[PDB]
RNA sequence: ACACGGGUUCAAUAGGUCAGACCUGGAAGCUCAGUAAUGGGUGUAGGGAACUGGUGCUAACCGGCCGAAAACUU
RNA sequence: GGGUGGGGGAGUGAGAAUGCAGGCAUGAGUAGCGACAAGGCAAGUGAGAACCUUGCCCGCCGAAAGACCAAGGGUUCCUGGGCCAGGCCAGUCCGCCCAGGGUGAGUCGGGACCUAAGGCGAGGCCGACAGGCGUAGUCGAUGGACAACGGGUUGAUAUUC
RNA sequence: GGGAUGAGCUGUGGGUAGGGGUGAAAGGCCAAUCAAACUCCGUGAUAGCUGGUUCUCCCCGAAAUGCAUUUAGGUGCAGC
RNA sequence: GAAAAGUACCCCGGGAGGGGAGUGAAAGAGUACCUGAAACCGUGUGCCUACAAUCCGUCAGAGCCUCCUUUUCCUCUCCG
RNA sequence: AAGUGUCUAAGGGCGCAUGGUGGAUGCCUUGGCAUCGAGAGCCGAUGAAGGACGUGGGAGGCUGCGAUAUGCCUCGG
């Protein structure tokens, strides 16, 4: 089915707004170089090495 | 069985194809009219 | 290995089989091998498995290697040194790494490891 | 107020809803911090966003003489662009149309301690 | 999807490893019989996924976040 | 470039015609991403790699998903660069863009041979004119004579060098 | 699934053309819409039918009846 | 743009793109360029909104923010 | 004990400020349409009109030209 009508720039807004983008970092790790901000994810790769950047 | 249009330079040329246009009057008119309104013509 | 629950890897099955067969063979080429998270999460009891049996060491465990890798000379490799290399470790013989997600699919990689 | 640097990508062809879900991750959060919070994001509209906040930490450093370790960034814009309307062709001869939809992102980033 | 529940080194949470319950059905090799097909021995073998219980080997990683202080009356 | 005063003149006023053109919204970051052949692993390049190159696995076709020709296309061929457009994603690659190069015949296949169906058709009959039909004849291969084979070569051509 | 040495399939080249072609006939096909193709022209056809007709205010302000009608959803005359 | 004087030079970038510089009277003229409408898409900010239906307005209307202000006022009015 | 008392903003609406999209309005113009006036009123087998193919130092297009090929000779300005 087709929409019926148009939406009421409201509701369109309201459920534009419910995609969002989510978040993790792990600040202050020490590996080569200053300490970069890895995320808690990958931190085992961030000390042993086998991290780009 | 599942056929649309055959390209051919053969029967394109032999029907619309200027020597044969021109080989009547009503394709010599054509010719005309094609020159008329300033084409590339055939 | 238990089996997974879920669409197997690659495409059905069979091709589930090859890829861990494959898998397994360059990870007892090189040791340290990076696939996709879920390609490592299914190879790491089936490596391990292979590797119990290189520990081992006997004809009926390399006739039931070769059952898998058909590779005759990763499997020399595999019950010449890898086995060998495990004459402590009961168990645990590899190691999961989390590496950064696979451009052009967000592809969650993970190297996977002989533990040494 | 405030010593504030400026940057803007033009015309990046990353389409403005996508390079918004990833803007609205560094809103207001410092310039480093949100470098740092670029590079790890999937959301791969990071690649402009982070190419110019980090352009504009350049800038206020280059240009307008400060450092960087207390920059944060006060406004992030993704601007519409210009739409290519490409033509994509479907099922039973009918032909739809594919917009190209590409952004301006837009930073200006401050100094306040 | 999210949620929910369990667990995070004082760990049995997943995995592996060991001993099981079970499934299959009698491994490979060697040996002996047989013209041979094949059959007996080593030998409930051997293989093995979920079920059970062990065991600190692998992964739970020297974390990031968000979070109170009440304006007051009979 | 316009005021305002007296006048002349209008394609003079839009909210509708499933109106017309341009732009831009809602659906919606939703469907889809074009077969039930299957991919990866190491290395490389690179700003950036699931897709590009090298390898090695593994797999699918094999009366075709291989190798050739005819038409058809018309440079898509090869070398070099490019990645601001397209490739149902990305691309460092590409049948894309740009430059430049590349197609060699006595024998291959056609015309310098022949003709069938059929076309045209000197004179010609018929038609009111337009035209129609046609003889001699000249075209018309899809067919009939006709002289080259084996191998080597380049980035791209081969019974051609 | 039917046919599959045949009233077979297919290639090349050619012929038949719109009240005409062709049709083992269905009014089927004649370049993705054939009870008469498509295009340019008559042409801006035409419709008693449908839709649309754009700025302001001040005053007045109906009708849906009569008669006739190839006429009854139109119109002419009257009435208002 | 009157004239190309079309942004030398450094800076972020792999590029596009920008920042500063400079040209120009104007960059609020940048080879996406005169003026730059509206739809449309954002950023911020004052109000309101998570016990509540209501062609989405209108009227009555508390409050909250607004600039503006007369003064109790401070008599520093010799400056708000 | 009983009673009262807002604060919230995932996000919406409204208004302002600041932008982007797009290209309307204004003002044009290397373009048309419409007439008036004076001509001229045909070209071609001495090959027309209309073109293909080429021609420039270098790509193409338009234009000029034609293997003498953005040209050749004389007369003039």
């Amino acid at each position: 089915a087709v929409p019926k009508r148009r939406k009421s720039r409201s509701n369109t807004r309201s459920r534009r707004s419910q995609w969002k983008a989510a978040k993790t970092e792990l600040v202050g790790v020490t590996v080569a170089g200053h300490a970069h901000k890895v995320p808690r994810r990958l931190l085992k790769a961030a000390r042993l090495g086998l991290i780009d950047f | 069985g599942k056929r649309t249009f055959q390209p051919n330079n053969r029967r394109r040329a032999r029907v619309h194809g200027f020597r044969l246009r021109m080989r009547t009057r009503a394709g010599r008119s054509i010719v005309s009219s094609r020159r008329r309104k300033g084409r590339r013509t055939l | 290995p238990k089996p997974t629950k879920g669409p197997r890897l690659g495409g059905s099955s069979s091709h589930q089989k090859a890829i861990l067969a494959n898998l397994a063979t360059s990870l007892f080429e090189h040791g340290r091998i990076t696939t996709t998270e879920p390609k490592a999460r299914a190879l790491r009891p089936y490596a391990e498995k292979l590797i119990t049996h290189a520990k081992k060491g006997a004809l009926h465990n390399r006739r039931e290697v070769l059952k898998k890798l058909r590779d005759k000379d990763v499997v020399h490799t595999l019950f010449a040194e890898i086995g060998p290399f495990f004459a402590d470790r009961d168990g645990g013989y590899t190691r999961i790494i989390k590496i950064e997600a696979r451009k052009g699919d967000n592809a969650p990689m993970a190297v996977i490891e002989l533990v040494r | 107020e405030y010593p504030s640097a400026v940057a803007k990508a033009r015309f990046v062809r990353v389409s403005p809803r996508k390079a918004r879900r990833v803007i609205d991750l560094v809103r207001g959060r410092s310039v480093s911090d949100a470098l740092d919070i670029l590079r790890w994001a999937p959301q791969a509209a990071s690649g402009p966003v982070a190419k110019v906040i980090a352009s504009a930490a350049a800038n206020a450093q280059n240009n307008g003489g400060l450092d960087p370790a207390t920059l944060v960034v006060a406004t992030v814009y993704a601007d519409q662009g210009p739409t290519a309307k490409r033509i994509r062709p479907r099922a039973q001869g009918r032909a739809f149309r594919i917009r190209r939809r590409t952004s301006h992102i837009t930073v200006v980033v401050e100094s306040r301690p």
